[PDB]
RNA sequence: AGGGCUACACACGUGCUACAAUGGCGCAUACAAAGAGAAGCGACCUCGCGAGAGCAAGCGGACCUCAUAAAGUGCGUCGUAGUCCGGAUUGGAGUCUGCAACUCGACUCCAUGAAGUCGGAAUCGCUAGUAAUCGUGGAUCAGAAUGCCACGGUGAAUACGU
């Protein structure tokens, strides 16, 4: 992925200014990315999540871990060890590669594409995003679909602040609408 | 007797009358082959509807005189078949006699 | 990681009517032909209209009313 | 037969075995059989290999089955995915040219189940 | 159809509101009536709030949303059947 | 100002079209009646398959326009087939009117052209130019009818009887 050339050239060049970092160990780097698929209704059908699994497939050249409701619940009605989800963990090149496709394939494909949020940083320049619609996607076909499922990412960097997050992604200038 | 709706057909042929052969060039304009669509006919179509949409007449219901009825009409006329039967019966409508043949 | 379980992730090329084209891998196979990007995108611009994007400026002088 | 990749009939008029194609009625057959220079009359069996490729490369200049079957799919697709009226009386797979509902539309809606 | 030879048709109001956006912004909606003006590729973008008989339903301009009434996007019956 | 009266799981009622060779198509070819016609008819002419458009005479009419009647007749064609029956539906592209044709106009061209193989129980109309069928015009009407009214055109059966 050229994102991470491009991060590990011009993006540290300019974090080590940016944050005046004495160590590059110092310097923050985006470790992982992980999508999951609360799919939830897959207490309906198998395929949805299979459909879901096929679309996180798609989307990112990793099979997908299919995650499991933790307990039952009522609210949901969803037992134990039941198959609510499913998710992939993007990490290295695949990472960049699948962010690069990302912020310059889908992020355009957004209807009425207004920027994206600034925020949704878990508190340690961790980024969570929800997405609504796969469509964005060119890996998909949006004829031969089944559904108009998102998802919700939390890309988990090894950034520390919330700010740091949106610097550090303010360098692949991320929209921050 | 509804007064409002007569009130309303007496408005509406108003203005038609009072903005008529205005309508009708600027339609003029745009039925002919020049203008080249865009400049003349095209800016005449926004005066067009900057022109009462209440000025055009076909807003009218040709309402019968005596009653503002909206149908039944007959263009002959101008009256219900109603009040117009009448009429005949009466003997003010010279000439006219149920027909038998 | 893993084999014949994750999906193929040839690098194939995003030529956008933008005109940009990029080299990236994933699951699409194909060579990709599209419409906006990054670049030639509203957010990414102030321009009305980022890029022709989408002729139907063409039915619009194909009736050409103004 | 095997022109524009269907068995258009044998023993055929030529116009009318022409009407065989998912894009030509009897109008389209006719200007084509013209187009190409055949006798409408002639039956499909009646014709030489000449003047099939005749009119295999003068059918072209129209849409095809396929072709045409895909291309109003795409169209009916655009209106679906526009998210018009229109594309919503198809999408329910009803009148979409602005028939009455209440009763007729067998067609569209099929017969009188419920 | 409409004639050709006749041309499109669009509020004027409706044009000069436009224009006005497409001078100076383009964060928020008109509130119509018109349901019959057409959708210039010019209003591309837009988020209209259209009237519909009692309510401004919005409709965003898109490229393919450009040779049609602004009342074939707010519908007036509401069924969901029987 | 908009929308609704046009919504549509549905039932019914009228009416339209068909399911075909006594017919479909093509060709040619004649016979009406009536009425309407001036913010109309509108000849011709010209353009446009066409929707129509331009041109536009005349006509307030036993005179000018609608305006060819259709059915028929003869030629061929189709050859009994969901068919060269149908022509639903749908797509596209137009023409027309109107401030305007999304709801919610009409038409034109092209293109798929659906059911549909004559129809349950039941049930309707009619005794002669009638039924039956052909077509015609008029109203309303900016535009808008399969409905309404009217005109002619072919044109039969049976009524034993109660
Ligand atoms: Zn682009």
């Amino acid at each position: 992925a050229k994102l991470h050339d491009y991060y590990k050239d011009e993006v540290v060049k300019k974090l080590m200014t940016e944050f005046n970092y004495n160590s590059v160990m110092q310097v923050p780097r985006v470790e992982k990315i992980t999508l999951n698929m609360g799919v939830g209704e897959a207490i309906a059908d198998k395929k949805l999540l299979d459909n879901a699994a096929a679309d996180l497939a798609a989307i990112s050249g990793q099979k997908p871990l299919i995650t499991k409701a933790r307990k039952s619940v009522a609210g949901f009605k969803i037992r134990q060890g039941y198959p609510i989800g499913c998710k992939v963990t993007l990490r290295g090149e695949r990472m960049w590669e699948f962010f690069e496709r990302l912020i310059t394939i889908a992020v355009p494909r957004i209807r009425d594409f207004r920027g994206l949020s600034a925020k949704s940083f878990d508190g340690r320049g961790n980024y969570s995003m929800g997405v609504r619609e796969q469509i964005i996607f060119p890996e998909i076909d949006y004829d031969k679909v089944d559904r108009v499922r998102g998802l919700d990412i939390t890309i988990t960097t090894t950034a520390k602040s919330d700010e740091e997050g949106r610097a550090l992604l303010a360098a692949f200038d991320f929209p921050f609408r | 007797a509804k007064q409002s709706m007569k009130a309303r057909e007496v408005k509406r042929v108003a203005l038609a009358d009072k903005y008529f052969a205005k309508r009708a060039e600027l339609k003029a304009i745009i039925s002919d082959v020049n203008a080249a669509s865009d400049e003349d006919r095209w800016n005449a179509v926004l005066k067009l509807q900057t022109l009462p949409r209440d000025s055009s007449p076909s807003r009218q219901r040709n309402r019968c005189r005596q009653t503002g009825r909206p149908h039944g009409f007959l263009r002959k006329f101008g009256l219900s078949r109603i009040k117009v039967r009448e009429a005949a019966m009466r003997g003010e409508i010279p000439g006219l006699k149920k027909a038998s043949w | 990681m893993k084999k014949d379980i994750h999906p193929k992730y040839e690098e194939i090329t995003a030529s956008c009517s933008c005109g940009n084209v990029m080299k990236i891998r994933s699951t699409v196979g194909h060579d990709l032909n599209l419409d906006v990007c990054s670049k030639c995108h509203p957010f990414f611009t102030g321009k009305q209209r980022d890029v022709a994007t989408g002729g139907r400026v063409d039915r619009f002088n194909k009736r050409f009313n103004i | 037969a095997r022109i524009a990749g269907i068995n258009i009939p044998d023993h055929k008029h030529a116009v009318i075995a022409l009407t065989s194609i998912y894009g030509v009625g009897k109008t389209r057959s006719k200007a084509i059989l013209a187009a190409a220079g055949i006798a409408e009359d002639v039956k499909i069996s009646e014709l030489s290999e000449g003047q099939i490729d005749t009119l295999r490369d003068e059918v072209a200049k129209f849409v095809v089955e396929g072709d045409l079957r895909r291309e109003i799919s795409m169209s009916i697709k655009r209106l679906m995915d526009l998210g018009c009226y229109r594309g919503l009386r198809h999408r329910r797979g009803l009148p979409v040219r602005g028939q009455r509902t209440k009763t007729n539309a067998r067609t569209r809606k099929g017969p009188r189940k419920p | 159809p409409r004639s050709l030879k006749k041309g499109p048709f669009i509020d004027l109001h409706l044009l000069k509101k436009v224009e006005k956006a497409v001078e100076s912004g383009d964060k928020k909606p008109l509130r119509t009536w018109s349901r019959r003006s057409t959708i210039f590729p010019n209003m591309i973008g837009l988020t209209i709030a259209v009237h519909n008989g009692r309510q401004h339903v919005p409709v965003f301009v898109t490229d393919e949303m450009v040779g049609h009434k602004l009342g074939e996007f707010a519908p007036t019956r509401t069924y969901r059947g029987h």
